[PDB]
């Protein structure tokens, strides 16, 4: 049994042409795939192998967006800024600055900010994990790829069911790759005992079962974690104990993002 | 996250 986590959440899209300025309804499908993904509602968990099935966790964390700017204005929880700058770069986070060219948080120890942008080459989107909060509170959040970010739409395949921003939003709440980053390896970890151990990533659409050199027998490695370099259409659940891990950190004594809760209520109602 | 598959469509061709 657990407590709904309430997320107030910001879409910043920053747009340097007017493919990347994508619609409010691209941006109110991320929302609902991340309130299926988080609160296992997702149609897809039909595709969790059976042998995973006890193990899936659901995190009951909801994200609604911010009705209530830091301002104290009233707000949709999308803002829009053009730009003249070409690609974002994850080294600098200009994306996160409006002074080189993209926008500036909303306070990220109340609001979980996601930027929307073009990014270079293979990057689908990044975040900052919650061991920077304290050091680097300002650059705090998630950026996604516009083109993969929603469902469908303007969305493009095969990262078009926005499990993107599930990753990231993992990450944020302080998941690490479930083989360990490690390069494929049996020694690195992501300190979640319900995940196998698993060598190097998957990617594209695997069989079942995937067995490796670090879980050699039947079910092997859950190449279907959202934590995992997979297609979207084919990553259907975090575990049990990633849902213990990712919770851990609203601990209203001790967690780094327990202030998000204070007043999570009042920024979501208009 | 990294699209390990995104290179593909370019070390195809010129
Ligand atoms: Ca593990
Ligand atoms: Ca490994
Ligand atoms: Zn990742």
């Amino acid at each position: 049994p657990s407590s709904t986590i309430l997320i107030p959440v910001v879409v910043h899209v920053v747009y340097n042409n007017s493919a990347q300025n994508i619609s409010d309804a691209q941006i109110i499908s991320q929302i609902q795939v991340l309130n299926e993904d988080f609160r296992r509602m997702n149609a897809d968990q039909a595709n969790t192998p059976s042998a995973f099935a006890n193990l899936a966790g659901n995190a009951n964390i909801e994200f609604k967006l911010a009705r209530r700017d830091p301002n104290g204005n009233t707000t949709n929880g999308i803002t829009r800024t053009s730009t003249s700058t070409e690609t974002f770069s994850m080294e600098m986070d200009n994306v996160k600055f409006s002074n080189l060219g993209g926008n500036n948080a909303w306070n990220t120890r109340r609001y979980l900010n996601i930027w929307v942008c073009n990014l270079g080459d293979d990057l689908l989107g990044y975040a900052q994990f919650p061991f920077e909060f304290q050091t680097k509170p300002n650059t705090d959040g998630v950026v996604i790829h516009y083109k993969h970010f929603g469902r469908d739409g303007s969305a493009e395949s095969p990262y078009d069911k926005g499990r993107t921003a599930t990753h990231e939003v993992g990450h944020w709440l302080d998941l690490r790759h479930i083989w360990g980053d490690d390069g494929g390896s049996c020694s690195g970890t992501d300190n979640i005992a319900d995940t196998p151990n698993q060598g190097g990533y998957n990617e594209g659409c695997p069989s079942f079962p995937k067995t490796d050199h670090c879980t050699n027998t039947s079910p092997g490695v859950m190449f279907m974690n959202y934590m995992d370099y997979t297609y979207d259409a084919c990553m259907n659940l975090f575990t049990k104990g990633q849902v213990e891990r990712m919770r851990s950190l609203f601990d209203t004594q001790t967690g780094i993002r327990r202030e998000m809760q204070i007043y999570a209520n009042e920024l979501t109602n208009p | 996250k990294r699209d390990p598959v995104y290179f593909i469509k370019l070390s195809t061709i010129k």
